[PDB]
Formats: C-alpha cells, structure tokens, sequence
C-alpha cells in the first residue's frame, strides 16, 4: 500500500 | 464493567499500577517533537519554492519526481535541518516505560529520529513513515546504507548524495509520497494489538491514514489515553474515540502540551524524580557534545 496525502 | 475506575488521568495511573496493565503501546505524532523545535511537516501552517520549477507543489515529496530531480528536496532539507536533536520529556517518558518493562511498542509518524536518541531501540519502534536516521542507495542491487552524519554533510555542503559503491542517488529512509509504507507497520500491527493493555496516544491529531486507524485495532476493553493540545480521534459526524458521551467507558483526553501531560502522568505514577533525572542527564549530555 502506497503513501498518500490522506 | 470497565477497566478504568474513572475516566481521568488519575484513573489511568491507577490502572497502570494495577496487575491488569502489563503492555503499553504508544502512538505518537508531530506534537511530541514540536517542543524540541521540529515543525509538523504535514501541517500547512509550516512553511513547506518557485525556483524549482515543479510541475505541481507536492512533487517535492513524491518519489518518482525526487528520483529524477532530487535537488529541490535536498535544498529544502538544508533549510529545515534541525539545529539540534534533543528529545523531549515525552520521548524520555517512553524510555521510562521501556525501562520499567511496560513498553510493547512505540508507533511513530515522525521522521526526526528523536525516539532513537532518547533510547528506544529498533525492536521497540515502528517508524510508520520511515526515518532520517539512515539513508540507502536507491539502486536495488546495491542498497548501501549510510548514517545520518554522512547524509548531513552532503546536505550542508549542497552536494547531491551519491553512493560511493555505485554512484546512484542516496535517499533518506523516509517514506516519500508514492512509496510503499513499511512492511513492519502491518506485521507489527497484526501482532501487537492482540497483546495491548493500554494505548497512549500522544501528539497526534489522528488525521493521517493508515496510522490513524491504529486506534481501532485495540481490543474493545483497552483504555486509550489521548495526551494532546486538542481533542482528536472522535468519529466524524459527516460520515472512534468516545470521551464525553453517556456511553464512554475507556477513552480519556488530557488537553495540553504533551510534555506537561507526560509530566503529570509520571507524577501520579511516582516517576517524576526519575523522569526529571533522566531528562536533565540526557539533555546535559547532548548539550556537551
Ligand atoms: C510522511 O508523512 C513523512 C515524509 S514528509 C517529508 C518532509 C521532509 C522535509 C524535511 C526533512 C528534512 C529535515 C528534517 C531532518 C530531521 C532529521
Ligand atoms: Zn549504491
């Protein structure tokens, strides 16, 4: 799972 | 019915000194390092660059941009590099938890290394967003590791860090946007929350996923203490922590500066002198480097 803003 | 005899810091301290509370998980965020001078890098209020000609603002922190144009990130890293790495009272409170055999794990959103400086070991830590503590060559066949001192001198001399073995870019071990979150985050979460007796949630507004969902992994009976400037973690009424309803039974909010809340809890536990002695000693040692 990739890192994102939310 | 409930493990806390009352929904106060005093009830939490009594529970902590009872036979029922053996294993503590700490969940910590930027609020525990602001008194060390480290800014909250996710807060828009902090100053996180026209000269870089970015296709979009966030590109400074996306991995694929960084790998092609790393210069904007390292110029920013120089601007923001801390003048000193001195952990806070809250960090040393977690070291005391460790010393007293109570710390199951500290999950941190912070990249500032202060958990390690304060004496938490790799086995104690889940660095959910990575760390500046170490850096690695980005080439998959090399992955040479470099310590922070090495990376620091590259950042200040304004030399893009290149691997001595293969001349690829070297990147601090923080999780850039677009990078995978650490496998250890998910592995530890699946094991630790079977075993936890208390959640200590300190200096996080619980707004960043998947870290924020850790509070929902605790067993239903496990007390959760929030030490934070502002209440956080309640369910969002537009779509959790229950501090204030008639149904509340295990969640406690202590509102204030994280250092002051940890001081208050230590004082209830009889640990205030131990905590003061540890902090003054470690601060003196850091100041004397
Ligand atoms: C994800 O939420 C964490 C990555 S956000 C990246 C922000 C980094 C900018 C400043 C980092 C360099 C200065 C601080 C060094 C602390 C050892
Ligand atoms: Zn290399």
């Amino acid at each position: 799972p990739k890192k994102y803003g939310g | 019915e409930r493990l806390l005899d009352e929904l106060t810091l005093e009830g939490v301290a009594r529970y902590m000194q009872s036979e029922r509370c053996r294993r503590v998980i700490c969940l910590v965020g930027a609020g525990i390092s602001t008194s060390a001078g480290i800014p909250d890098f996710r807060s828009p209020s902090t100053g996180l660059l026209e000269k870089y000609h970015l296709p979009y603002p966030e590109a400074i922190f996306e991995i694929s941009y960084f790998k092609k144009h790393p210069e904007p990130f390292f110029a920013l890293a120089k601007e923001l590099y801390p003048g000193q790495f001195k952990p806070t009272i809250c960090h040393y409170f977690m070291r005391l938890l460790k010393d007293k055999g109570l710390l199951l794990r500290c999950y941190t959103q912070n990249i500032d290394t202060l958990e390690r400086i304060a004496g938490l070991e790799q086995e104690d830590l889940v660095e959910a967003h990575g760390t500046f503590y170490t850096s690695h060559c980005v080439s998959a066949s090399c992955r040479h590791e470099y310590p922070l001192s090495w990376m620091k001198e590259k950042i200040f001399s304004e030399v893009t860090p290149k691997c001595e073995d293969c001349q690829s870019l070297v990147k601090p071990d923080i999780v850039f946007f677009g990078e995978s979150l650490p496998a250890r985050f998910f592995s530890c979460m699946q094991s630790d929350f079977l075993k936890v007796d208390l959640l200590l949630v300190m200096g996080t507004s619980l707004q960043v996923q998947p870290f924020a969902s850790l509070i929902s992994k605790a067993p239903l009976s496990t007390p959760r203490l929030l030490i934070n400037k502002e209440k956080a973690g309640q369910s969002d009424p537009f779509l959790g922590m229950d501090f204030d309803s008639k149904k509340a039974y295990r969640d406690v909010a202590w509102l204030g500066e994280c250092d002051q809340g940890c001081l208050a809890l230590a004082e209830l536990l009889g640990w205030k002198k131990e905590l003061e002695d540890l902090v003054r000693r470690e601060h003196a040692s850091i100041d004397a480097q």
